[PDB]
RNA sequence: GGCUAAGAUC
């Protein structure tokens, strides 16, 4: 289980646990949780690097403490 | 006994939920058991027991003051034989 | 050892000099009022 | 937290020089 | 009694050889106590 | 004694080993690894 | 009131008798 | 009968007469506060 | 090295009047014959102004052998406790003094 | 600036007798040189002026010094711990005190010209009657002069000049003084008769010396000077410390009470002392009334206030006339500073290269007047049979003997002062007449350790107090006041009684508590397997425990080592930040090789010390405070391209740093190694790759002894002794069975006193070498470390798993072999490019270089 | 033109 910090700008730096073979709609829905925003309205980005809506934590190989630019969409 | 009563007020208001009161007087004296003159008990340093050997350790804890200081088996020079 | 001259003589004899030069009340009698 | 934290000699918060907090949580 | 026979000097009975220690300040900071003890412990 | 001179002269010497103060010449590791 | 300049940098007998008769006990 | 005797020693050991001064004046308000010096040199109270 | 000779003694004497006298790395700037060292011994027993360069005199003589039996080691201490401040001559000095008296 | 504006306003106000042609910056530039000249501590003043102008002149420069000198004194005070931090402050600390330690070394020497204080020339005719008199009794032969065609004098020449190059060049070193001492040693290696006939020539004839430089030391806790000398006469005073050592081994004019020598200086001191006390005749048994007193103590005044007519007739007594004025002449020639220039003849200097034979004067001379003219005879013993450093000629010598021991150290003392019941009332009641204490005041001031002060210290009993303050009154008053004091500061005297079952003693490197189990001892804790356990030589079971934790003064130094490695990070490489700790943990961890293991304080002070240059060494790479560094970074060895630090403490790898991939021709062979059982170390302690002196010392006593054995079977047998023969017997032993072996064993057995000059020799380097425990040519090698590199390369993931957190996949090597070479701090910072820039390292961040 | 460790300085 990987602890991925959503850090985002303004204070909005939030931690995430997931599982390894998670998939990433799952995650924002832990994010979502602990963030307080709609998790279809969530984007999460890593220099103009759009993640998609249906590829496993797995896939990406987010490690723990991989932290994530999170925005709004 | 007062050589063990000390904080038994404090004691039994602590263990009684704060619904106890006791006060101490003055009663007259008892034998405590053993014997300052006997020999062959060992006293501990630290934690005493409660055998019956506690007049060897409070003779020996009476030597913080001088007269009847360690090694109290002087008696027969005062008591020697003839 | 040493080699000084003492200050009995210069201050003369009638002026008591003192040299105090610590350890009197620890900020206690002048910070607060006294026990009256 | 994969670390076992006994076998550490005496304790290990936090390695990052920022322990504000002086506590263990037995008291 | 008869344990120090081979000594040479006998007994000294003297620290500074005026009084039990200085008492006295002087307006000299090199040649004071403070300047003394400075020299002696945090130098060797 | 008379012992064999394959043991004997088999190194240099006269030097103290740790010369000086100077903390930077690695003087662990005496034989390197491979 | 004279200031004279001051520019030097780069910019009762010595003797005492009981070292002479230290020697003297040292000597004899 | 003041059976309880607890010692009492000063902490500097240079201010022995201030100690022994205010026993005596303890043992004037007190009346069943007897200072009894012991051999040892201990200032022994004995108590209730 | 640096025995201080004539020319040296004209480049130190030259470095005392125009650069300094406490300036070791000024007159070790105008010389390039001997060390800073040498050139601070050069300005204190050969170049030196104020040195007594003469007169061992019988005065000189017996504060030289009181100060012998007083202080057989220590020259640079005895050279100004005779007055000489030589500390080179004192030794010299002593050599011909036991010399003369060696018989 | 306030004090100098403040000057050109008092000096426009008080009394300039108006407009009459004012003083302007040149009167504030003659107040400039007055402070200036007043700083080298020299007499000049500014003569050739006004009376008030000259007053006022000197009124702010009398006060200057008052703020001057409160402001050295504040920062001293602060510069044992202080803060910690220190930029340019230690360079102006250091040369604030330099100026200070000068001026009072000035008006000492000249009070000794001018004043008499004398060494008690009454006293002092007994002194020298002493020395000749003990002299004649061990019928001793002088020191012969110098022979011109001495065929030693070749392997003494060899052996001094060889220290003089060893300790100077070494690597990028270059100076003005520094080409004239290189070139002065091969112009000497290449004619050894011209460099002998120049040191003849120069004592025989030159009775006096040139001007030595005066600078202290770089130590925060307490500065030591280094007396920088002629480079001439450097070589001269280096064969005759040599030649002095050679003739006082063959003529045994240095007795075994006073022992620095190089025959075991840590554990001898230590443990053959430790050993010493638990043989003597019944020392454990205290229940007749006996009672023991261990007093340790430093003399702190037999470097100054030597007397150099005494030193000089007492030359004369043990060398000839010719090398007596020349080695008291050296100790008096000058004292040159940056800007001073101070007098001599008033002390010694103990920064020469001679000073080993003069210490070894004044250790025989304080030595016979603390214990005595006929206590010395019955201590060491005849010359037909002399004793060891710690035996007796018989049971009845050490029976009657109220000092059992006496061991003396260079500075320091110790003498385990036995007493009967007897001895010890008579001599309390002496102390009390002499030194009364009615309000118990004897037990006011009393030093004590810090090994558990709660049931392990001196017990503070009335008989045990009494006894601590007369054994040390009886040692005081036997020696003189102008010779050697002994103050009660320094010194530390613990009793042993009924009462008080522990014993304490601080050793020549760290503290030791004696205390035997059957004397009811203490708590007995026993953090590691470092707690000694001292036989008795007659009943060979055991006796008495002997508990060995680190001193004080040892933690205190260290902590200022380690602080001096981490205040100078970013002013030089990273590689050479880690360098330092490694010689300087090394340096710790032998010598202390039993006490590290069992001190809980000294331990904390390595996982702050590790963690604290981690934290240092990650700062110069890159300052955005990452969360986990790898420690494959900082481990790795410096043949796999690593920085090398020894690992003294658990700090354990995690499970994510020990996996490696390879896609030869199938796929991504993802290889991982199981270890996660427990857990996965990175690197032990190097406490578990040392070999302790208690194990150390038991394993030279069979060493030697099978050596002994196969020396006389190869003897017997007629047969040469093969290296199969000694395969086992090749460890270690007592001292490097190497060194017997070596090249140069025929001219390193000609050079005796190898601990003592090598202890002088960090005083009169510039540097604080950490040599002092034992050298390489005489001892040898002990702390063989080549089997920790072995197990930090297993334990970190083998050869494979630390090159794949390298950048060696992008190099495009086929095998992995030898292929080594803010330059190499590029270097360093580019082979570690996927250790040290990941998403894990470095949490919030998503920038792109270029395209 | 001042204070900084003859400011260290071949």
């Amino acid at each position: 289980m990987i602890e991925v910090v959503c850090n985002d700008r303004l204070g909005k730096k939030v931690r995430v646990k997931c599982n390894t073979d998670d998939t990433i709609g799952d995650l924002k829905k832990l994010i979502a949780a602990q963030t307080g925003t709609r998790w279809n309205k969530i984007v999460l980005k890593k220099w103009y690097t759009i993640f998609k809506d249906h590829v496993s934590l797995g896939d990406y190989e987010i490690h723990d403490g991989m932290n994530l630019e999170l925005y709004y969409q | 006994p007062a050589i063990d009563s000390f904080g038994f007020e404090t004691d039994l208001r602590t263990h009684t939920q704060g619904q106890a009161f006791s006060l101490s007087v003055f009663h007259h004296w008892q034998i405590v058991p053993g014997d300052p003159l006997d020999k062959s008990i060992v006293i501990r340093p630290l934690e005493p027991q409660p055998a019956p050997h506690l007049a060897r350790e409070f003779m020996i804890k009476t030597r913080r003051r001088k007269g009847l200081s360690e090694d109290v088996s002087i008696s027969k020079f005062f008591d020697d034989p003839m | 050892k040493k080699y000084y001259p003492t200050a009995e003589e210069v201050y003369g004899p009638e002026v008591e000099t003192i040299v105090q030069e610590e350890d009197t009340q620890p900020l206690t009698e002048p910070i607060i009022k006294p026990v009256k | 937290d994969h670390f076992n934290k006994t076998i550490l000699p005496k304790v290990m918060q936090v390695k990052n020089f920022g322990r504000s907090g002086r506590t263990k949580y037995t008291h | 009694r008869r344990w120090d026979d081979d000594v040479v000097f006998k007994n000294c009975a003297k620290g500074v050889d005026d009084q039990k220690k200085d008492k006295r300040f002087v307006n000299d900071t090199l040649r004071s106590e403070f300047h003394k003890k400075f020299m002696e412990k945090y130098i060797k | 004694v008379q012992y064999d001179q394959r043991l004997f002269n088999q190194s240099k010497g006269m030097d103290s080993g740790f010369a000086g103060g100077e903390d930077e010449i690695y003087n662990v590791y005496d034989q390197a690894w491979r | 009131w004279k200031i004279p300049p001051c520019i030097s940098n780069w910019k009762t007998v010595h003797i005492n008798e009981n070292f002479a008769k230290l020697a003297e006990a040292l000597y004899i | 009968t003041s059976v309880i005797k607890i010692a009492v020693e000063p902490v500097n050991p240079s201010e022995l007469p201030k100690m022994l001064d205010g026993l005596r004046k303890v043992n004037k308000s007190y009346p069943s506060l007897t200072t009894k010096v012991e051999e040892s040199g201990e200032h022994v109270i004995l108590g209730t | 090295g640096g025995v201080w000779r004539n020319t040296e003694d004209e480049i130190l004497k030259a470095a005392v009047m125009k650069y300094g006298k406490n300036q070791w790395s000024r007159i070790a700037s105008l010389l390039h014959r001997k060390s800073a060292k040498q050139c601070k011994a050069r300005w204190y027993e050969w170049l030196d102004p104020s040195i007594k360069k003469t007169e061992w005199s019988r005065e000189e003589e017996e504060k030289l052998l009181h100060l012998a039996k007083l202080m057989p080691t220590q020259w640079r201490t005895i050279a100004p406790i005779i007055g000489r401040t030589a500390a080179q001559c004192l030794e010299h000095y002593e050599f011909l003094l036991d010399k003369a008296a060696q018989r | 600036l306030e004090l100098r504006a403040a000057v050109m306003h008092d000096i426009l106000d008080m009394m300039p007798e108006g407009i009459k042609q004012n003083k302007a910056r040149t009167i504030l530039q003659h107040l400039s040189e007055a402070w200036r000249c007043w700083k080298a501590n020299i007499p000049w003043k500014v003569p050739g002026l006004p009376t008030p102008i000259e007053n006022m002149i000197l009124r702010y420069v009398k006060a200057k010094a008052d703020w001057w000198t409160n402001t050295a004194h504040y920062n001293r005070e602060r510069i044992r711990r202080g803060a910690t931090v220190d930029k340019t402050v230690c360079k102006k600390n250091l040369g604030r005190l330099t100026r200070l330690y000068l001026k009072a070394e000035q008006e000492r020497q000249h009070n000794y010209l001018k004043d008499g204080p004398y060494i008690t020339a009454e006293e002092a005719v007994a002194v020298y009657t002493t020395t000749v008199h003990w002299l004649e009794s061990r019928r001793f032969s002088p020191i012969p002069f110098p022979p011109l065609s001495y065929k030693h004098d070749t392997k003494l020449l060899i052996l001094a000049l060889e220290r003089l190059k060893e300790a100077y060049s070494v690597k990028s070193r270059l100076n003005q003084s520094q080409r004239e001492e290189l070139g002065l040693i091969e112009q000497a290696y290449d004619n050894p008769h011209e460099a002998l006939s120049r040191i003849k020539r120069h004592l025989l004839t030159q009775r006096a010396f040139k001007e030595v430089g005066i600078e202290f030391m770089d130590l925060y806790s307490h500065l030591v000077p280094v007396y920088d000398v002629e480079p001439l006469e450097k070589i001269t005073d280096a064969y005759l410390d040599q030649y002095l050592w050679y003739e006082a081994d063959k003529r045994r004019l240095f007795p075994p009470w006073i022992k620095p020598a190089d025959t075991e200086p840590p554990p001898l001191l230590v443990y053959k002392w430790c050993q010493g006390i638990n043989n003597l005749q019944d020392v454990w048994e205290t229940s007749e009334g006996e009672c023991n007193v261990m007093l340790e103590s430093r003399f702190e005044k037999m470097y100054e206030k030597i007397d150099l007519t005494l030193l000089n007739r007492l030359l004369r007594l043990i060398v000839d006339h010719n090398i007596a004025d020349y080695m008291t002449a050296k100790n008096n020639v000058v004292i040159n500073y940056k800007d001073m220039n101070h007098t001599n003849s008033y002390g010694i200097i103990r920064g020469l290269q001679f000073a080993s034979f003069i210490v070894q004067y004044y250790g025989l001379v304080m030595d016979l007047l603390v214990l005595g003219l006929h206590r010395a005879s019955e201590m060491a013993g005849p010359p037909q049979m002399p004793n060891d450093f710690l035996s007796f000629q018989d049971i009845a010598t050490e029976a009657a003997h109220p000092i059992r021991l006496f061991c003396r150290y260079i500075d320091r003392i110790h003498i385990f002062f036995r007493f009967t019941a007897d001895e010890a009332r008579d001599l309390i009641q002496r102390y009390l007449t002499e030194h009364p204490d009615p309000n118990n005041e004897n037990i006011v001031g009393y030093n004590n350790k810090k090994c558990w002060p709660r049931d392990a210290r001196m017990r503070l009993m009335k008989h045990d107090v009494n006894l601590g303050r007369a054994v040390f009154w009886d040692i005081k008053n036997r020696l003189p006041r102008s010779v050697t004091t002994v103050q009660w500061e320094n010194s530390f005297v613990s009793v042993y009684s009924k009462d008080n079952p522990n014993l304490l003693f601080n050793m020549c490197g760290f503290e030791c508590r004696i205390l035997p189990k059957c004397r009811t001892s203490y708590e007995e804790f026993t953090h590691k397997d470092g707690v000694w356990n001292l036989q008795n030589e007659v009943t060979k079971e055991r006796t008495a425990q002997c508990f060995l934790r680190v001193d004080d003064e040892s933690m205190q130094r260290f902590h200022n080592r380690v602080r001096q490695i981490l205040m100078a990070s970013g002013s030089t490489t990273f590689t050479k930040i880690v360098n330092k700790w490694n010689t300087a943990l090394i340096g710790l961890m032998t010598y202390f090789r039993e006490a590290v293991v069992n001190t809980q304080e000294l331990l904390d002070l390595l996982v702050k010390c590790e963690n604290k240059i981690q934290t240092r060494i990650k700062i110069g790479l890159n300052s955005k405070m990452p969360s986990r560094f790898p420690p494959v970074v900082f481990y790795t060895p410096k043949e796999l391209g690593g920085l090398g630090m020894l690992s003294m403490g658990h700090v354990l790898i995690p499970q994510s740093d020990l996996r490696w991939s390879k896609q030869t021709d199938v796929g991504i062979t993802h290889f991982r190694s199981g270890m996660s059982h427990e857990e996965d170390q990175l690197i032990p302690n190097l406490y578990r790759y040392i070999q302790p002196w208690e194990s150390e010392f038991i394993d030279s006593q069979r060493v030697w002894a099978e050596y002994a054995l196969k020396r006389q079977e190869a003897i017997a047998q007629n047969r040469r002794l093969t290296l199969e023969d000694l395969e086992d017997s090749w460890d270690r032993g007592i001292p490097r069975i190497n060194t017997l072996f070596q090249k140069d064993r025929h001219t390193l057995a000609y050079d005796k006193g190898w601990r003592v000059r090598t202890d002088f020799k960090q005083y009169q380097v510039l540097k604080q070498n950490p040599f002092w425990w034992t050298h390489q040519r005489h001892d040898g090698k002990l702390w063989n470390l080549n089997n920790y590199r072995t197990d930090m390369i297993q334990a970190l993931g083998g050869v494979e798993g630390i090159l794949e957190h390298t950048l060696f996949k992008g190099t495009y090597f086929p095998t992995w072999e030898g292929l080594f070479w803010q330059i190499p701090n590029r270097r360093f910072t580019l082979w570690w490019s996927p250790t040290i820039n990941r998403a894990n390292v470095y949490v919030g961040f998503q920038v792109q270089l270029d395209l």
